[PDB]
Order: C-alpha cells, then structure tokens, then sequence
C-alpha cells in the first residue's frame, strides 16, 4: 500500500510508526532502525527559569530543546559532540551506500 | 515499578568495583524478538547514550536470532573498560550516593549541576546523611533526573523523578501544585522526591501497579512478616481532579484484602479494578444499593478529600508522623472476597445440593426458558476418544478359565433347534455398535509407545524375557540389544500392521505357555509351535525376534495372503500337519452370517469339530477360537471326546486382550486327567450368546443449547462459550447448566488487550443422578413455587444457589494448558456398571398399582445416595437414609433426611413403605466375617417384617458359578478364594477384604418356602439398555470379567 | 523424615461441656501476634531447597550414590523432572529440567507418605512392587507426579481428590468428596488446613467438628492405615473421635504424631489411624500437644535492630546487632569503639580492605550481636568501696 504522502498525523491520537523506541523495531528489520536512530535528537529538556522569573507569559514549568551542546564544560572545551553525531552519521550512510 | 531506589549506598573507597567480572545481568528471549538485557546490582542508572556506538553492545541488538551466551560475556567485558564515573577518595569513610554521579554520566555533562560535578567531584562524596544539602545550598535550582527503564536498548524516559529545594512539606505541596502530572510516596523519602509523568493516562497504570503492591504489602504486614525494609504503604497521592483517577484512588483503600496474582497471572486485573470503580456510582448516587448506608459517607469522603491517606486500622499503627499530615484510621472494608486461579490448569466446580436460598430462572413472568447459544470450535480444547484400557503391562495378559458343570454330554434336538433359531436371527444393532465404536487397538498402541519411548530415554529395565521384553518386542523391528538387559540404540525402525489379531495370538501364546509348565520365564531353550490364523505375517517375525537363541521351529498355516480374508470352508489345512508339533493356536473367526441356512450351520459345526479333532490328535495343549459359542457345539465336542481318545478334558477361557463386548471365547484342550464331569450344561459364557435382543444404538450429542426443561435421558454433553463483558448471562448460564451436570469445567482466555474478546468456556456431561435428585425440588405446600410445567413436559423455576460464582470474575477460570484433552465417551468400571444395571431393573420390577403406594422410602447403603437413579417417584415421597459414617443432616427443600447409624437390620417397618438394600448384608458389623448361614438368618429376620403393602429388595452373591473357575489371574478388582480348597468361596470386591458368598442351596430352599418372594436374574437386555441410556461404555481394568459378575449376583424381592 | 508419636493416657472418652466450652472460648479468642510472627517470619521452605540443591549438584558432578529407593532417591526425585536414570544406581545425564512449585505442602505430603509406609510393614525399601493410595489435599498437582516418577515399575493406582484447581484455596465446607471414594483403597493421606478464623461463631465451630469427624469416619471405614491433619487440636475433638470409635467399628486405635518436616512453632498435628489392636486405654486426657493450643497468650513480636550508634549505656534487651565501619588514619577512635562495643557483644568480627593505594581509604569493619550474658556480667563491674569509680549513672 503506497502510504499517503501528507497526513493529519501529529495532532491527535495517531502516531507515526518507524519512530517508536520498541527495540523489536531494531531486531525485526535492521537497516531501518539503523536510520531512525540516527535522527532522534537526544540532547536535553533544560527548563527556563530566567524566563519566568521576570513574569513573562509562560506555562508554569515549561521547557525548551536547545538543539546543540556546550563547549565550555567547566572551562575545558571538549570537541563539540555534535561533530561526532554528524560524522558517524555520514560514515554509516556511506558505508550503507 | 517506581522508586526502585533501594539505598544501595556503595562506599567511595570501593568504586574500583568497576572492573567486576562482567557485572551481573539478566538475559531473556521470547517471540517478541526482543533482546532484553536487564542489569542486576548497582547499575540500573546507566544508559548507553549516543556514545558507545560501534561497541559490541550495539551491534548485537541487531542479531535477529536467539542470542548466544558467550557473546554477552565478552561484549560486556569489552564494554566495561570504556564506561567510567567521577570520584575522589580522601581521608575517612564516605558514601558516594551513586546517583548524581551516574546521572552526570548518564547525560554527558550538559545540565548545570554537572558543571558543579565535572569541575569539582568531591561534592558527590558525603557523610552519614543528606547527600544533597551542600549541593542545594550551592546551586538553588530544583534538580531533575530521569529513569530509563529496563531493557537497556531503550532510551526514552518513561517518567522522571524530581528532587525538591526544601525538604519540608510545604515545599512538597507547592511543587506538586504545578507539574501537571505528579505523585509521591508516604515514606520519609517523600521529603526528598516527587514524581513527574508524561501524559494523562500514564498515571493510571503506575497507580494501579502501586496499588497491587500495596495489597501485597498490607497482606504481608497482617501476619507481621515485614521484610528488612520500610515504606508502610505503597499507594500514591495526586492532585489530578480527574473523575476516573479519583474514582480509582477512592475505591481502592476499601479492597485491601484480596491477593492479585501480581505479574504471575497478570490479567484483566486492572481492567476489573476500573470496572468496579465505575460500578459504584450506580450505587452511591442512586438509592437501592448495598451501601448499607454509611459507606456513602465514607466513600464520599475518600472521593472528595484527595489529601488524606486512609489507612486500615493495622497500617496506621506504623505510619507515625513524618509524612503527609493528612491521614485517617479507615475501617469498615467492603466485603468482596474473590478467589485466584492457579497456574494455567483449569478449574472444576462441584455444584451443591444443600443450601438456604434460591435464585431465579427467566424473568418472573414466563414459563420455559431457552438459551440458544453459541458453540466452541475443535481447534480449541480438543476431544479425545481414546479409552484407557490398561495399567502396567501385566493387564495385557490376564485370563480366566471355566470348567464343565454336568455329567452328561449328548446333543439334543432341543439345544440344536435353539442354536439354529439363534443363528438365522439377526443380531442387535446396539451390540454391533458397542464392539465397533472404537477404539481399543489404539489403547495398546498407547502402552507400546509408553514402554518404547521409556526404555529409549526412560528409566525402564527389561530382564530379557519379561512380559515387557515381549511388549517392546511388539511394534519394534531389529532394534533390540541384549546385554542381559534390553537396550535400544539405533535400527529403531518400527513395525506397522498391528491389526488387532497380533495381540490375541500373542496373548494366546503366553497363556498356553504359562499353563504348559512352570513360569520360570517366557523363553524355552528350544520349542515348537504352529499357527492357524487366516493371516499371520507378523506373529512369526514377532516371536523369531523375541527369542534370539532360536533352537525352535515355528510356521503358520492357512495364509492365502489376503488382507481382510473372510472364512470360507478353510479345509485344505489338515493333511499339512504331518509334523507332530508342540503348542498349537488358531485364530479363525468362523462367523459367516450371510443367508444363515441350516446346511451352512451343520457344515460349520462339522468344520470346528474337525479342527478340534486335529488339535487333540496333535500336540498336548493348545487353544482354539470359538465364535458361536452355544453349548450345543460344546456338547458335541465333549461327546466326540468319548469314543476317540482318552480322559482328556476341555476348558472355556476369556482373555484380557479380547475386546469387551464380544460373544467370542477360546476353548483350551489338554491331554491331562479329568475331574469326572465331562459335560457342559450351565456356564456363564454360553448363557450370553443365546439371547434374541433388539435395541437402539443411541449415542452422544454435543448440543450447545441449554433449556430449562427436564428432558430425562438423551444422553449428551454440553459445551459452549460466553463472554466477560457483562455478567448477568454467565451466571444464569452456569446455573441452568448446573441443573443438568454435576461437574462443570471452565477455561478463560484473553486475546483482546483488555476486557474485549473474553471467551470463557463451559463443558460438562449430563448425569442421570442430578436429574433425578432435582426432579423434586419441592420446598412448597403442594404449589408451583418451583413448578407449573406446561403440557406434557416439566419445567423448573428456582435453582439451588451456587455458592462462589460472583466473586470469581477477575481470576478463577483457568487458562487452557497444553492439551486439555477433554473427552466425550467416558470409561466406567465393571462394578459401577453392575450397580447401574441394578438401579436399572430394580426400577423396572416395581409392580403396577404399587406406584401410588406411599410413603416412606427407607434406604440403607447410602454414601453419596447413588441409588436415587433407581427411583422416579420423587414427586410426593419423602426419603430417610440410614447408613454409615457421614454427617447427619436434614434437607428441607427436597424431603431428604440423612441419618448416620448402623440400623441393626432389625426395627419396625410401618405400613405403606419401601426398603432398598444393596450389598448391605455382606459386611462385618464389627470385623468378624458372616457365614452364609448367618446371611440367610438375617434374610429370615427381614422376612418376618412384612408390613401389609410394603415391599423390599436385597442383593446377594450366589456362588452358582464360582465352583468351576479353578483358574484365576490375580485381579485387582474382583478376586475369589476357596477355603480348605473347597468349602465356601470368598470374593474380594475392588478394594475391600474378602466376603463370604452365600451358598446356592439355602437360597433355593428359601425361595421354595417363601410363598410370595421371588428371585430376579440379570441379562444383556438390562446391561445394554443402561449402557445406552447412560453415557460411558466399559474398560477400566475389567472388561473381561463382565460375564462372570453379570452371572454372580442375584436380587431377592420380598412382597409377602 | 523423622517423626514422633504419642498414645492415649486415660480410660474414658466422653465429651464434657467443660472441655467443649473451653475449646469454644479458645476458638473465638484471637491469636497472639508474636505466635503469628514466629511461624511466618521466614524461611524454612528455603532450607529444604538448600539440601535439594546439595544432593542434586552432588550427584551430577558430586560423588553421591543412590541405591534406587533410598530416602535420597526420593530427595533428588524432588525438584527434578524426567532426569533420572536407573542402572541400579541413579545417574543424571540430561533432560535435567527441574520442577517448580514446592509450596511447603509437597514436603508434608511426602513425609506423611514415607511415615505411613514405614509404619505399614517392614522397612526393606521405599518401593513396593505394587500398591494403591489416594490424597485429599486441597491442591495436589506435584505429589502425583513426584510419586509416579519415584517408582518406575508402576503397578500402582494413585489419584488425588478435592482439587478445585485454585492456588491458595481456602477451606470452605469441602464436603463433596466422600461419595467419591468407592474404591476400597490402601494408605490414605489428607492435608486440609481446616482453620477458618473469620467471625468464629459456635455454629461454624460445631460444623467444622462434624466435618473432621466425618473425614475420620471415612478414612477408618476405608484402608488400614492413614494420617489426617488436625489443626484445632483440643482434646475435646480427640475425645469426640475416641468416642465415635465406640459403637462403630472395633478395637481400632488412634495416635498423635508430629513430623520433622512440620514447621516448628505451629499448633498443627497429625492423627494416625490403624485397624490394629488397642492397649486398653481408648481415651485422651493428658498429652503434651493438646496442652499447647489451650492458652490465651498475648505478646509483642519484637524483632532485631541493625542500629549503628554505640552508646555507653546499659540498655538491657532490645535486642539488636551492631554493625559499622571506621578508618585506620588515626587510632584513638577505633580502640574506644571496639571497647565500648565489647561491653555489649561477646564476639566481634572485623574485616579490612584497602582501595586507596596507601593508608587513605581504610574501611575497617565491625559487626556483632548483643548478648544478654555479657550485659548481666558487666552490670556489676564494682571494684570499689561503694563509690562511683565505675558508676554515677544519671537519672533512671
């Protein structure tokens, strides 16, 4: 069945497959989880105190997703992990091709 | 589930534990194709972040197959030298708290407090208490950490715990107000941690799991068996003003009694919780309830507070002061005690007869009810028709032998015309049905499989000549090795074609051999024998494989080489026996039934007499198959004994291998001496074939439409399935089934991940006894409080309440283990069969015009009152029972009185009564035996107690046929012993000690001078009718004694 | 497998209202919490698991010999499934799948079997070449399979009754069992708790007594020897039993019996019935077992403490066990710690480790259990002329 291209997915109780944790996903069909895993962000959900502490409008105990990392962990400058998350991605994809 | 934080508290000076030999884990593997690897010990906080890629640990959770073991080990070793934690050792003792460390490694140092760690990892160390005070004073932010569940290869945080900046209570309430999904324990650890969930309906399951855990904890606290820990209660608090979650949490602390088979039989349990939490608003809001009535106030409180924790009177004694200042000594629990099913094995019910109240059949406006219902498939729990016919191998070789009974042997035209008339008469269809409705050959296949697979891998020993060494020598080809103990290694090719004649021939061999000379073994060091079977390919090979030290000469005759070869004149066989052999056997049916004319009758008689002449002129001993078997033929045989050879004698014999219901017999000939009888007049076997019976071969029904009708005897077995969604049809179904079936068997399944698709099963067999006992169900003043049957039939209104039904729905319905081979055709022992034949014809010899003969039924010989099947007068007739040990009671709704006492056989007999007694006067009143003279003396005692319109019955063994057995095979259910080798015969019923059989002559003279008392004998037309009107056929370790027992006992009736 | 058996002690057996009201008052009385604690504070079932593991792993690789019928040949026949080979000596090679569910009733039932068998006739072995027996347990799935695996030359007939198929099935009126014994069997056993403790009224008391008397009538009318589980067990019931001996059968007699498998602190007992002769007593008045249940005790189920704060105080009896760790860096606290521990514990156990490549991170351990004897012997410690050279205790 040619899956429809556009779909009213994200709003309401109908989640998209191919993006569940469910390690069975990895077991049954490799080379697919080996892709979906390369996409999940996995950074943090750091809240935002300074926003509310000035009585801005926010849902109490809100959060955000900084897409990136730091570079000054206690003043030592490790090597910008996002570079690794990018490099292994490229490497894996070209190995597959 | 949650707060598995168990204060492991490793010590800082031992964090070099890291190099542990592959820290203990937990592997599992199921059809979900998961590769789950739980982590045991202090390592449930480690989460394989997006680092560790290309490590072995990753690349193994793509191995689709089952995971080898060594891989886990060496990969873990390869992983442990990469993983690391921060720590610093210093002077003194310190604990590590093992939590912020694992976390700031779990997330690779990206949240603010991690900066407080990576820059200076002493703050992780801490003394006796409060591993967080310094931190919180130094940072002043709430600290959030996650919990990534088991099955390491998962990374989504299913929830998150959260520590508070101010361990006091006020801060707990404060932080709980926000964070729209939250919960916290009652343990002191409350002060240090709150929970935060993800969704609305992620709370529900956690709350229910914690509730089940609190049930277990309350239980194990009740008996003061509290483990080495703390946390008085497990339940939670929350501020979600959700109708559903508040309903659950309010109804919960009133059901803290039952045990909920936590995760070992996990089930609709939570669904049942939610349902019952809903099924109270229909009670606590409306009137007309079991609220009784104060539960309203209590339940309304519990539902309206959200702040107090309600502790039953026990737990409150432990929850002291340092938690929620909101609690109460709750009490007045709701009374619902529900049972729990065992492992997958099913459940059986024992529907009762005693009660105090009744339940209604169809709504109080209408007669007959009809539950037109579905049925179960056969791919579900199957149907086995295999009738277990044998215990250990000995039961495949027993036999029985009868001797002559008269001094003359002369063929008379009377017996000849008798036999001829019987021959041209067609058989009874029911009889055909009983010895063809299968299986029995499949039964010996079972024991053969047993011994074979047992010796192969089973611990079974054969001493090279045992009966077993024959048994596995059956259906096995070239696979035997004799190292003085039979072993099977290879060449295990196994025979086919055990077409029911092999067994008869081999049993005849073993019988004739044992009778020949001593039973030292089943191997003679050299022998000879022949065979006359119509087809004997296997027997020759069987025996030639059974010896091994051959030194023999075996060959069979008369094998034209046809599969189902009929017997036709079979004559070209005798000029072939110029051998002068040893033991001879012959298996020829000799039962041509096609246009039965007298010419064929005469020639077949000449033929069988010819075979006998041949066998007796030849080798000493040897059987022959007789299939007529009227004594007329046997008379002619015993006649031809005269004028030909000698004092050689004949014997009749039945075999345990023989199919039960046949007329067949074997005739054994020996060259030995005679016991001066030489003639056959009266014998049990011949008294079987000489009956012109006609019957209906009625059979089972597997109907699935229950009806509230007393339809007496089809018979049948009920079988169907209902659902669990609503419970008002399952209850009535099980009851209206209980009015028909003494035993019920239920099995439940769950396919629909919730209460939908319930599929509960019910299956039982309709017994005559329960129908008889519930025919009355009066409990009324001659009114239709349980009656008003329509035209012709009889229909019922109220049913004896079933005790434990409502409180079994969550669990307690079994789970359909491996086979569940629930059968259709049932087996019954010969003893129970005879009891049925008497509860039969006893019920038929009741004289006409004595049916309105009220009143008193007095019954001795009770002990489950099974005689009720012998009486259909349970309409306006009360019953009193005098019998042995058993709690005496009075049953008000069925007019049945049970009284336990010896009854002494000597009391008044009021006018218009009835006295039944079976095997009652057989038994030691105190332990001493009873002579036949004492027995007839007791009969004389009873005789004088006639009561002018009151008859009585009694059963007695008669010994008429015991005096000519002379050969038994050590049965386990019907024995016989001679005293001083011939005085009187003692018989041992299935288990009990011997009893003195009453001699014949005393009963003859008694019936001679009784003048109003008769003796009733039994015949097939009484045993076939009971076997066809009641389910079950035969074959529990008996099945060849039938005839004997049918001829042993008589019944004596006393009218006046 | 050991056991013990007691005989009657009086010549009369007549139920008196005195003993009946005694038993009734005891029945409606609640038990003592400490007693509940003693027979539930575990384990004992785990203890037989230990010896089972021992014999199993020993015969597998261990030099253990079973002569195919020994008590051991039963013991490893427990918790082992289809893994036995008899070459006149039991060997285990494969098929080593092992049973589960030894829920403390299997052991009682099997010990009852071995006792009744040994008492039946001579102790030549634990194998008869053909037998019969039944079971009245509330749930007996395993026992049947255990025995059917223990013989091998089956020639038997074993089947259990009254198994509704519920896991923790309570005893409730249990009556539909007796019209089912039309067998005339050999040795009979019955494991039914028969201890309903919920609203203890006299009606339930009377009916439960009638029930147990019914079970006894049934077993004695049937096979020669066979035990039964008694759980009350006031002699009033035993008086009624010995009475019902009269007027019914014979000189057959009764015996009381305790089993080594039985859990220690219980009130439970077994009643053994035999068809043999009597030693002219026929009555029970004075016996040790019955003199146990007839006590209205009330206590506190006090338990251990694992406290780690030593004090120079004579606190007499909690009791407890002390346990902690100190370091090696300086030695003036370890000495005083060990001494002020010695005033409380007759035995001390120390263990030392070294993680810090030097004296740092010392981690020396101390652990002991507080004994009353040392407290008593050091209560005095006078060595003084009626002065506080070792005293001047504060208030109280």
């Amino acid at each position: 069945e040619r899956m429809t291209e556009n779909n009213d997915v994200l709003t309401g109780n109908l989640y998209p497959s191919l993006f569940t944790d469910d390690p069975t996903l990895s077991a049954i069909a490799p080379t697919l989880a080996k892709i979906a895993r390369l996409m999940k962000p996995t950074t943090s959900l750091t809240p935002d105190d300074r926003a509310i502490a000035a009585k801005f409008p926010r849902f109490k105990d809100s959060a955000h997703l900084n897409p990136y990392s730091s570079l000054n962990i206690g003043g030592r400058t490790q090597h910008s992990v996002t570079y690794t998350r990018m490099y292994d991605a490229i490497e894996e994809m070209f190995n597959l091709i | 589930m949650i707060d598995l934080r168990l204060e492991e508290d490793i010590l800082t000076a031992t964090l070099p534990e890291f190099l542990s030999t592959r820290p203990k884990y937990r592997y599992a593997y199921t059809n979900t194709k998961q590769q789950d690897i739980r982590f045991q010990g202090p390592m449930r906080h480690v989460r394989l972040t997006h680092l560790y890629k290309q490590t072995k640990l990753w690349n193994l959770q793509y191995i689709e197959r089952e995971l080898a073991i060594s891989e886990i080990d060496d990969a873990l070793d390869e992983f442990i030298q990469t993983f690391s934690l921060p720590y610093v050792i210093e002077q003194g003792t310190y604990k590590y708290n093992m939590l912020l460390g694992m976390h700031a490694h779990n997330v690779n140092y990206q949240d603010d407090v991690s900066e407080l760690i990576a820059n200076n990892p002493q703050l992780l160390n801490y003394l006796d208490d409060n591993p967080f005070s310094a931190i919180f004073e130094l940072v002043n932010v709430d600290l959030q950490i996650y919990q990534y569940g088991q099955n390491i290869f998962n990374n989504e945080a299913e929830h998150t715990i959260l520590f508070l900046k101010d361990n006091t209570n006020y801060g707990v309430i404060q932080a709980l107000q926000k964070h729209p999904f939250s919960a916290t324990h009652i343990n002191w650890h409350l002060h240090k941690h709150i929970f935060v969930f993800h969704s609305r309906e992620q709370l529900l399951n956690k709350l229910l799991s914690a509730g089940l855990e609190d049930s277990q904890l309350y239980q194990r606290q009740k008996t003061y068996s509290t483990k080495r820990g703390d946390r008085p209660t497990e339940r939670m608090v929350t501020y979600i003003e959700d109708d559903h979650i508040r309903r659950i949490q309010a109804v919960f602390p009133l059901l803290l009694d039952n045990i909920f088979d936590v995760k070992l039989h996990k089930d609709s349990s939570m669904t049942w919780l939610k349902s019952y939490a809903d099924m109270i608003y229909d009670s606590v809001k409306n009137s007309n309830s079991t609220i009784t009535p104060e539960i309203r106030k209590l339940y309304l409180r519990m539902y309206n507070q959200y702040m107090r924790i309600f502790l039953p009177i026990e737990q409150y004694m432990l929850y002291d002061n340092t938690c929620w200042p909101f609690s109460e000594k709750i009490t007045l629990k709701i009374n619902v005690r529900l049972i729990s099913s065992r492992e997958n094995q099913p459940v059986l019910w024992k529907t009762p007869i005693d009660t105090e109240n009744l339940i209604s059949i169809v709504q109080p406006d209408e007669p007959i009810n009809k539950l037109n219902f579905t049925a179960i498939p056969s791919t579900m729990i199957r149907l086995n028709d295999n009738i277990t016919m044998y215990r250990a191998v000995k039961d495949m070789f027993s036999a029985i032998e009868y001797l002559p009974d008269a001094i003359e042997n002369i063929p008379t035209l009377t017996m000849k015309e008798q036999a001829l008339s019987r021959y041209i008469s067609p058989d009874s269809e029911a009889q055909n049905f009983f010895n063809n409705q299968p299986p029995y050959l499949n039964s010996i296949m079972n024991v053969n499989r047993q011994v074979f697979e047992a010796v192969k891998r089973g611990n079974i020993q054969v001493s090279t000549g045992s009966m077993e060494h024959l048994c596995l020598c059956m259906h096995v080809k070239s696979g035997l090795i004799v190292g003085r103990t039979v072993l099977i290694d290879d060449k295990v090719v196994l025979r086919r074609n055990f077409n029911a004649s092999t067994a008869k021939m081999i049993t005849c061999y073993v019988k004739a051999f044992a009778q020949l000379y001593g039973e030292g073994s089943l191997i003679n060091p050299g022998l000879r024998m022949v065979f006359f079977g119509v087809e004997t390919e296997p027997a020759i090979d069987i025996l030639k494989l059974f010896y091994g030290d051959k030194s023999l000469y075996i060959q069979g005759f008369g094998d034209r080489g046809i599969g189902r070869d009929k017997f036709r004149t079979k004559i070209e066989d005798a000029l072939t026996l110029r051998i002068g052999c040893d033991i001879l056997i012959s298996d020829i049916d000799q039962a041509d039934y096609e246009d039965p004319n007298e010419e064929k009758f005469d020639d077949i008689t000449d033929f069988v007499c010819y075979v006998t002449e041949l066998v007796i002129s030849n080798a000493t001993v040897g059987l022959v198959k007789i299939s007529m078997p009227t004594y007329y033929i046997m008379n002619k045989i015993s006649s031809t004994l005269n004028n030909k050879f000698s004092n050689v004698a004949i014997n009749i014999v039945k075999l345990s291998t023989q199919k039960p219901y046949t007329y067949e017999a074997y005739i054994m000939l020996s060259h030995g001496s005679t016991l001066t009888n030489k003639g056959y007049l009266r014998n049990p076997v011949c008294d079987v074939y000489l009956e012109k019976i006609s019957l209906q071969p009625m059979d089972l029904k597997i109907i699935s439409t229950i009806s509230n009708e007393i339809n007496y005897d089809k018979p049948t077995l009920y079988r169907f399935v209902v659902d669990k969604n609503d419970v008002t049809d399952v209850s009535i179904a099980m009851h209206i089934l209980s009015i028909h079936c003494s035993t019920i068997t239920t099995r439940s399944v769950m396919v629909r991940s919730d209460n939908t698709g319930a599929f509960v099963t019910m299956s039982g067999i309709k017994d005559m006894k329960r129908v008889a006992i519930m025919n009355r169900m009066t409990d009324g003043t001659s009114a239709n409080s349980y009656m008003h049957e329509q035209n012709g039939k009889l229909y019922l209104q109220k049913v004896p309440y079933l005790e434990d039904l409502i409180s079994a729905f969550p669990n307690g319905f079994g789970s359909t283990y491996q086979n569940d081979y629930d059968s259709s055709m049932s087996v019954i022992n010969v003893n129970a069969l005879i009891r049925q034949v008497v509860y039969r014809v006893i019920s038929k010899s009741i004289p006409v015009a004595l049916l309105e003969s009220l009143s008193r039924i007095r019954i001795i010989g009770g002990r489950d009152l099974g005689e009720m099947n012998a009486v259909y007068k349970l309409y306006k007739t009360p019953i009193e029972v005098y019998d042995a040990v058993g709690i005496t009671r009075e049953y008000p709704h069925v007019q049945i009185s049970y009284r336990a006492q010896r009854y002494s056989f000597t009391e008044s007999i009021p006018n218009h009564t009835l006295l039944l007694a079976n095997y009652v006067i057989m038994n030691d009143v105190d332990g001493a035996p009873i002579s036949s003279l004492e027995q007839i003396n007791t009969i004389k005692k009873i005789i004088s107690k006639i009561s002018l319109g009151s008859i009585a019955y009694i059963q007695v063994y008669t010994d008429i046929v015991a005096r000519n057995i002379n050969v038994m095979t050590k049965n386990d259910s019907f024995l016989i012993s001679a005293n001083a080798d011939k005085t009187v015969f003692k018989v041992q019923v299935s288990g009990y000690k011997a009893v003195e059989m009453c001699n014949y002559e005393q009963l003859l003279q008694l019936v001679s001078d009784n003048t109003g008392v008769n003796i009733i004998k039994l015949t097939y037309q009484d045993v076939l009718e009971s076997c066809v009107l009641s389910s079950g056929i035969l074959g529990d370790t008996g099945s060849w004694l039938l005839d004997l027992v049918l001829a042993s006992t008589y019944i004596i009736e006393i009218r006046g």
